[PDB]
């Protein structure tokens, strides 16, 4: 996911190479680049 | 017996970017839960493009003020990461850490004086090869985009990225293709009663801007 | 040179006090009187301990120096059982400057709590006396607080007034040492006096302004002088900056219309470059010449070894708007020339300005010198035409003496300026006073003074035999400016073959002696006076020297003591003019 | 293209304003995780480490990106140069700890030993700066400058001693490098470049022969 | 907005029983995020409540805009303030808080006057800098243009390494409005201009009530 130019993968379970993430219950400034007004504002004219 | 192998010569040393994990020491600890915390960015270059930041004038100043006389000229400096206008940035702080660019790079001008100041603004880009203009009228044989103040008080250019190459160098050496890539030249056609207004100006990443080859010079 | 050393007038004050570390004249509206800055004399101030203050001198008839109340009062409080400020050691008289009725004392060390936090910064204070009226003038004391402002000013470390009535005031700690110049109005300084408000603002006050942090602890104001140098009337700012330029020092002019900025610059590195400034025109050509110390100056001998003897920059003002700038050195090693200078006005009368210059630390038993110099058409001569010394031992500090010195006051009305030299470290303050310039056109004629040993025309009495004889004839012609006697009664005397152990080969007829003297009494502006008398050449056969030329000296001398003054001021008589003159006489064959 | 100056709305142009064509572009090397996952060497002191990120020179690569964001989260990487057994003790733990072997202790391999540690903070993220109470956000009224400014650098700054990644203690540890794994940003910083004295920064770069 | 100088942007807000309604409008900016996280956590056992009567608008001083003030002037709020309404009453009551903020400040002077300022939502605000002053558009913000607007209206929800907060040590929010072009009074300008804010806590829960000496 993060650095690899190469892909050998793990001799151990993920339960012990990294920590585990919990559920409770690329988001912001990729949603806000991405409502980004590209077009034109005024009335083009030629 | 047992399985043969030959242990390499050149293999195995650190390498401090190499893709390769480590070897674990303490396991099964779960993380308390962080999903949806607000603003998580995954991409330098996505908070690049939806927030410019300011320029950088004689003076130390965001903004440049109309001046009133036979010169016409508001701001002319190269077009370069690694300028002093562009110091200020966080395109320019964060493109300090890569080799080579590409793409586009968006000038925002708000203009700020009251509302019977009026004035009338020309940025037109000089590509390297002859020395940059020094009027608007030899500059309007150029690239160039013209607006005058309103009801809309932003205006945005897009400074294209004509070049030999596919990509330019962020840094700068001496007198060289990849680090002059050409001028970026703001004039003022016209003003009416807008003696001592300002025009703050900020800078942010095109649709197309990219930034690769990772490096380290120093320098927060 | 004309300054009177037999009996110079001696002030003192109590032991500690440093009776002498700043002195000024008061002339006010028709008393004269001296001030003498002591900053660590006791107080009956309620509960002040040191407070220091200025001592009036009474320079008519006796040595009394009566204290001067600017303030009586203790430490004001800003609420219940919380001090305002701490007037405890506030070195007040540290700096005293006076014009007319107006006098001007400082308290460089006076502390001051904020009016919002405890602390205690030194911004200093004064007091100004108009007569009957004084107030408070402490513009370093604001609302700009604590280092980076003015809370660490120490406003009144140097001050001056104009002619336009307008007070300059430095303080070297201003913005992280940056110094400050502050520029009041001797009019808002009273009318704008408040005794509730102890942050006043002035509506025409100059400052200098805070500046970048690379100009920080350069001492601005640690020493100022005022003097026109734009040609507009006004006179202008001149403050040494002796941190200034990484410890090169510097010295700044600012317009004294508006505070705007020439600037000197120091040729070695720590020699304190404008510990000390002074503007004067020292060559009558009524433009302000800027002078600038820096006792700690090193020079280099024939042996080529570094030695610490101070040194002046004289710059004189030239219309060009350029500095003819002179450097002068000190005498003695260590003893820090040009740690005060002091104008003078034009001492001797000649039409020129003079001013003096002390090496605190010098002279025999670390005493004390002041040197006295004149100005010329060329500049200031650079030879000093009197030393002063001083004549007190040391106790702990050095006597000091010429730490600090005023001049250029006529105090007596003899016509002639005066000048006070304080030796604080003795507690001791000392007045000079300038004894009358005396011009003299003395004349010597001989004729003939080709002598014919046959002419023989003289007879002589008593002998039938005549000799060959001739006449000699001497003048005197006297005038001086100021107060002195209308008659001058001169001792002349006269000999002939002044060159001859050897046989004098003149005599006078009427005494058959080469010497003669003559009581002759002139007057002062009046007309020249003229004796003559007849002298002889001795016969051929009694001497075989006769291709050596007869010279005629004549000398003069003054009766100084018949020529005092109701004090006992005795004249003195003019600088490189000759106290005797000679003529020749030659033999023919 | 004009628009409202003050919406804060982000307005992108491009090229096709006045003719041109906006081209594709590869972003893998702006990549957050991308680009952290780096070695990051750190000064270390003789024997005791405690494994803080804030510990990283600012102005390296790792060092600015990362307090180029508030919040942040990350698996620990770390390579050691170190003269007997290093041991490690997580987040929370006492210092007499450092000195019993049953916590995770790596014995001495030539040249150097590398670990992955998890994260072991009680916090659901850490942080690169944490008002705790400081500025008031008033211009710092103007107090501070000669001798105690070096002193006072660090003064209005500081963190909670639970951010970290626990502590590592060997006989002499030479030689520390930090990797973060995983790593999430969150809310982004100011990032600054060299000040230039000239118009422009100008350097020395690698010179080939054409 | 409108064909003249006069201006038609109307936008009113409704926090409680307090609105406020403005005329020259720009726009709400969302910083961070639209909605909340998760309330209900494992760190404080289901014993949290919310408190609807403390999510209303409270009005307080910023600074004098006047023509002197040049580029880079700040003013800091820390973010909880001290409140003397319902709210202040919950950092008394309870120990741990977290809320959103609504922030809405105000700079009114007539639009013949030039200048510009920034308005900012900075979180974790523990010291700032001339240069970083530049960058200070990378937070959620909105320009104050007087020939334009005269209200910044910025809704910003709560961020921490934890998931409530202790208020009483710790600010997690800072809001800073900065000078980016001096203020102008050409001819008909209004002299100076005051600048206030009119903030309102949002979606606000507290959690473990201390005792009381009442
Ligand atoms: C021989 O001895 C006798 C006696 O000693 C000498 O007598 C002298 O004659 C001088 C010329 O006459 C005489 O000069 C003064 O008196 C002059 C009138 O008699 C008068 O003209 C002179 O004024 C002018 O004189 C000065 C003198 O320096 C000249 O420089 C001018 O050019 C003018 O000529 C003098 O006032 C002198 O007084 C007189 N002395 C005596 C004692 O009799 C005589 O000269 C000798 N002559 C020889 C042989 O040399
Ligand atoms: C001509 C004559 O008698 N000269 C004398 C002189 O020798 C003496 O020195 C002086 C003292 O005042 O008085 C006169
Ligand atoms: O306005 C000019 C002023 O701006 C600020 C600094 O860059 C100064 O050096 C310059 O003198
Ligand atoms: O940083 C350089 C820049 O700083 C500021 C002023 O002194 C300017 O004139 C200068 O060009
Ligand atoms: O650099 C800005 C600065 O420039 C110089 C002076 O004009 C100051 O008054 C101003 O603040
Ligand atoms: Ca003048
Ligand atoms: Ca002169
Ligand atoms: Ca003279
Ligand atoms: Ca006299």
């Amino acid at each position: 996911s993060g650095n690899t130019g190469s892909i050998i993968n793990n001799y151990y379970m993920q339960q012990y190479q990294n920590s585990m993430d919990t559920q409770l219950g690329n988001d912001w400034f990729s949603k806000l680049a991405s409502s980004a007004f590209s077009g034109l504002f005024g009335a083009l004219l030629a | 017996g047992i399985f043969p192998v030959a242990c390499s010569d050149g293999y195995g040393g650190l390498v401090t970017t190499d893709p390769k994990t480590a070897d674990p020491a303490y396991g099964k600890v779960f993380n308390p839960p962080r999903n949806m915390l607000p603003g998580r960015f995954t991409n330098f270059l996505d908070v690049a493009e939806a927030c410019p930041t300011f320029l950088r004038f004689e003076g130390d100043v965001p903004y440049v003020t109309t001046k009133t006389d036979s010169d016409r000229i508001l701001a002319q400096f190269d077009l370069s990461l690694a300028a002093k206008h562009m110091s200020n940035t966080f395109l320019a702080g964060l493109a300090q850490y890569y080799t080579q660019y590409s793409g586009t790079i968006n000038l925002h001008f708000m203009f700020t004086g009251p509302t019977d100041a009026k004035a009338r603004y020309m940025i037109a880009y000089a590509p390297p090869g002859m020395e940059p203009p020094k009027t608007p009228e030899a500059a309007a044989h150029c690239i160039h985009a013209e607006w005058d103040t309103g009801l809309n008080s932003k205006f945005t250019f897009s400074i294209p990225y004509l070049s030999a190459a596919d990509y330019a160098y962020t840094a700068s050496d001496t007198a060289e293709t990849t680090n002059v890539q050409g001028w970026v030249c703001l004039f003022q056609i016209t003003h009416g009663k807008a003696d001592g207004d300002a025009l703050v100006v900020l800078a942010s990443a095109g649709k197309d801007f990219e930034l690769r080859l990772p490096v380290d010079a120093r320098t927060q | 040179f004309n300054l009177d050393v037999d009996s110079p007038a001696e002030y003192s004050g109590p032991e500690g006090s440093y009776f002498g570390f700043a002195v000024d004249f008061f002339v006010p509206s028709s008393r004269m009187f001296l001030l003498v800055g002591a900053p660590k004399a006791n107080t009956t101030q309620p509960g002040i301990v040191e407070g220091g203050q200025v001592l009036k001198c009474d320079w008519s008839s006796t040595r009394r120096c009566q204290p001067i109340e600017f303030d009586a009062t203790g430490n004001r409080d800003y609420a219940k059982d919380d001090p305002l400020e701490f007037k405890s050691h506030q070195w007040f008289g540290a700096s005293v400057r006076s014009k007319q009725d107006k006098i001007l004392a400082c308290a460089p060390l006076y502390h001051w709590r904020t009016e919002m936090k405890q602390e205690r910064e030194p911004v200093g204070t004064c007091f100004l006396q108009d007569g009957t009226k004084t107030v408070e003038y402490a513009p370093c004391r604001s609302q700009d607080i604590d280092a980076d402002g003015q809370g660490f000013c120490q406003g009144g470390f140097s001050i001056d007034f104009t002619k336009a009535d307008r007070v300059l005031l430095g303080g070297p700690g201003s913005f992280y040492w940056q110094g400050q110049l502050i520029s009041d109005q001797v009019a808002e300084i009273v009318s704008k006096y408040d005794p509730n408000v102890y942050s006043i603002k002035y509506n025409n006050q100059l400052a200098t302004r805070t500046a970048q942090a690379i100009f920080d602890d350069s001492y601005l104001g640690y020493s100022v002088a005022v003097g026109d140098f734009n040609g507009d009337g006004i006179d202008d700012f001149v403050s040494g900056v002796p941190r200034a330029a990484r410890t090169l020092g510097m010295v700044y002019i600012y317009d004294g219309k508006n505070m705007s900025s020439y600037n000197f610059t120091g040729e070695q590195m720590a020699a304190y470059f404008g510990f000390s400034v002074a503007a004067t025109d020292i060559n009558g050509d009524d433009y302000a010449d800027v002078f600038i110390g820096a006792p700690l100056f090193m020079d280099r001998g024939s042996d080529g070894k570094l030695q610490e003897v101070g040194q002046v920059s004289v710059s004189l003002q030239r219309a060009s708007g350029d500095f003819q700038t002179t450097k002068l050195n000190g005498f003695e090693v260590f003893a820090r020339f040009g740690s005060a200078i002091a104008p003078l006005g034009d001492l001797d009368q000649d039409g020129f300005n003079d001013i003096a210059i002390a090496a605190p630390y010098g002279g025999e038993d670390k005493k004390g010198i002041v040197y006295i110099f004149n100005g010329r058409s060329t500049g200031l001569n650079a030879v000093p035409s009197q030393i002063l010394e001083g004549q007190w031992a040391a106790r702990s500090c050095p006597p000091s003496f010429g730490y600090s010195m005023k001049g250029a006051t006529d105090i007596d009305k003899n016509g002639y300026p005066d000048l006070i030299v304080g030796a604080f470290g003795v507690d001791r303050a000392i007045l000079y006073r300038a004894r009358p310039v005396i011009t003299v056109n003395a004349g010597l004629e001989v004729y003939p003074s080709i002598l014919n040993q046959d002419n023989k025309t003289c007879s002589l009495p008593g002998t039938a035999l005549k000799v060959s004889c001739f006449n000699v004839r001497f003048c005197l012609k006297a005038d001086g400016k100021g107060v002195l006697p209308r008659k001058l009664n001169f001792q002349v005397e006269l000999l002939l073959d002044k060159l001859k152990g050897a046989i004098r080969r003149a005599l006078f007829l009427y005494s058959r002696s080469p010497s003669h003297s003559k009581n002759m009494t002139i007057s002062r502006g009046g007309l020249m006076q003229c004796e003559e008398l007849i002298a002889y050449l001795r016969d051929e056969s009694e001497f075989r020297d006769k291709l050596t030329p007869i010279t005629i000296f004549m000398e003069y001398r003054l009766d100084y003591r018949t020529a005092a003054d109701t004090t006992g001021l005795q004249p003195i008589l003019n600088q490189f003019t000759p106290a005797n003159i000679s003529r020749q006489a030659h033999i023919l064959l | 293209t004009t628009s409202a100056g003050e919406s804060a709305d982000p307005v992108t142009a491009t090229v096709e304003n006045y003719g041109g064509e906006t081209q594709v572009q590869r972003r893998q090397h702006t990549d957050v995780s991308f680009i952290l996952d780096r070695f990051v060497k750190v000064t270390p002191k003789d024997q005791i480490n405690v494994l803080d990120l804030m510990q990283t020179p600012a102005h390296t690569l790792v060092g600015a990106l990362l307090r180029t964001a508030t919040y942040y989260f990350a698996d620990l990487e770390v390579a050691v140069k170190h003269e007997g057994n290093l041991t490690w003790v997580p987040n929370g733990a006492p210092e007499t700890a450092l000195d019993n072997t049953t916590n995770p202790t790596a014995y001495h391999k030539a040249p150097l030993t590398r670990l992955a540690l998890p994260y072991t903070a009680p916090h659901r993220v850490l942080a690169t700066a944490y008002n705790g109470n400081c500025k008031y956000g008033e211009s710092h009224t103007t107090n501070v400058r000669g001798d105690l400014q070096v002193l006072a650098q660090k003064v209005a700054r500081t963190l909670p001693t639970s951010f970290n990644y626990g502590a590592i203690k060997a006989t002499r540890v030479t030689e520390l490098l930090y990797r973060m794994k995983r790593a999430e940003t969150y809310c982004p910083r100011p990032l600054l470049a060299i000040h230039p004295s000239e118009a422009r920064h100008k350097q020395k770069i690698v010179a080939p022969v054409k | 907005e409108e064909t003249t100088l006069l201006e038609d942007r109307i936008l009113t807000t409704r926090n409680g029983h307090t609105t406020s309604t403005t005329q020259s409008s720009v726009g709400v900016t969302y910083g961070y995020a639209t909605t909340e996280d998760f309330v209900s956590g494992p760190n404080t056992s289901g014993l949290e409540t919310r408190v609807v009567q403390a999510e209303r608008f409270f009005k307080t001083h910023l600074f004098d805009w006047v023509t002197s003030d040049s580029f880079g002037r700040c003013h800091l709020l820390e973010l909880p303030t001290d409140h003397k309404g319902v709210y202040g009453s919950l950092t008394d009551s309870y120990a741990y808080m977290r809320n959103g903020w609504d922030v809405e400040v105000t700079a009114v002077g007539n639009q013949f006057n030039g200048g510009c300022l920034l308005v900012a939502m900075v979180p974790e605000l523990c010291s700032i800098n001339k240069r970083e002053l530049y960058q200070l558009t990378l937070f959620p913000h909105q320009f104050i243009n007087p020939r334009t607007n005269m209200t910044a209206h910025i809704t910003v929800p709560f961020v921490g390494v934890n998931r409530y907060d202790q208020y009483k040590v710790h600010k997690p929010w800072t809001l800073v409005v900065m000078v980016v072009a001096p203020l102008t009074v050409n001819t008909e300008g209004a002299p100076q201009i005051k600048v206030y804010a009119n903030i309102a806590p949002t979606n606000v829960h507290v959690a473990g009530e201390f005792p009381s000496k009442e």
